[PDB]
């Protein structure tokens, strides 16, 4: 889960 | 492997099935994603997959790519889930044994994902094709509880 972007 | 052994077929992401997987990402992250991730999810390719299992979208992995000087490529996981009702039968294992297998045709590959540091299943799922914590970022999420993740990572 990659942060928002 | 688990994931050879599920009734599984993938697909592609493209603009016409793109609804799914905001559903998808809807229900299983509470990070919010924009039209970069979605470009470079479809960018991807063959590295980005919905999974289908008995005819219903259940899960996805979305990768960016990078190439580096050296002309190798990173593959990033940007995100990898599997809708709750059909955890635990092989479908998150399918998914990533596809990306595996999608850097093996790229020679001196490395792959780097994210995930919250109190992710112990994930942990615990990544360790078995042979990832391995390299770094902890502080601060990395926003907005939930914990805010740090591991960076998980495996090189070719
Ligand atoms: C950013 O997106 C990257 S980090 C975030 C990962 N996603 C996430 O945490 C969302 C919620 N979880 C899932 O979507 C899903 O559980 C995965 C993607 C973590 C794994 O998918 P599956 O559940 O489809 O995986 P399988 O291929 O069945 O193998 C599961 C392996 O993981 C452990 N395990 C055992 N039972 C489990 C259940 N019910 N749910 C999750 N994980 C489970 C075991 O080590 C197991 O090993 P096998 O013997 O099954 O291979």
């Amino acid at each position: 889960m990659v942060n928002a972007l | 492997g688990a994931g050879r052994e599920v009734s599984v077929s993938l697909d592609g992401v493209r603009d016409k099935n793109l609804m799914q997987l905001k559903i998808l990402n809807t229900v299983l992250f509470p990070v919010r994603y924009n039209d970069k991730y979605y470009a470079d999810a479809i960018a991807a390719g063959e590295f980005t997959k919905l999974a289908y299992y008995n005819d219903i979208c259940v899960g996805a992995i979305a990768c960016r790519l990078e190439k580096k000087e050296s002309g190798a490529m990173r593959v990033y996981i940007m995100t990898l889930g599997v809708l709750a009702p059909y955890r635990g039968i092989g479908i998150g294992s399918n998914l990533l044994n596809h990306v595996l297998d999608m850097c093996s045709k790229q020679n001196m590959c490395e792959i780097y994902l994210h995930v919250q540091t109190n992710n112990e299943d994930a942990i615990k799922f990544y360790k078995k094709f042979g990832f391995e914590i390299t770094d902890t970022i502080q601060n990395y999420y926003i907005n939930i509880e914990p805010r740090d993740c591991y960076v998980v990572s495996k090189s070719f």
